[PDB]
């Protein structure tokens, strides 16, 4: 039900 | 080797995945996750293989690899 969540974190 | 994807398992079994550099301090992931849950960061403990992830820990330091799991637990009472 939830969509895939991918977050890119800044360095 | 540069970026890896870490899977953060929420308390309700929801997941948020983060792409992070091997040298990024994991504070940034902890803050982002807490922000996305709408809870104070200090109400949470983030565990890798059952061990507490400190703000200054990095994936390289902790030995993390692609698709490794981080678990989010509520902080313990008094912690």
């Amino acid at each position: 039900e939830a969509e895939e969540r991918i977050i890119v974190l800044s360095d | 080797g540069e970026y890896i994807k870490l899977k953060v398992i929420g308390q309700d079994s929801s997941e948020i995945h983060f792409k992070v550099k091997m040298t990024t301090h994991l504070k940034k992931l902890k803050e982002s996750y807490a922000q996305r849950q709408g809870v104070p960061m200090n109400s949470l403990r983030f565990l890798f293989e059952g061990q507490r992830i400190a703000d200054n820990h990095t994936p390289k330091e902790l030995g993390m690899e692609e698709e490794d799991v981080i678990e989010v637990y509520q902080e313990q009472t008094g912690g």
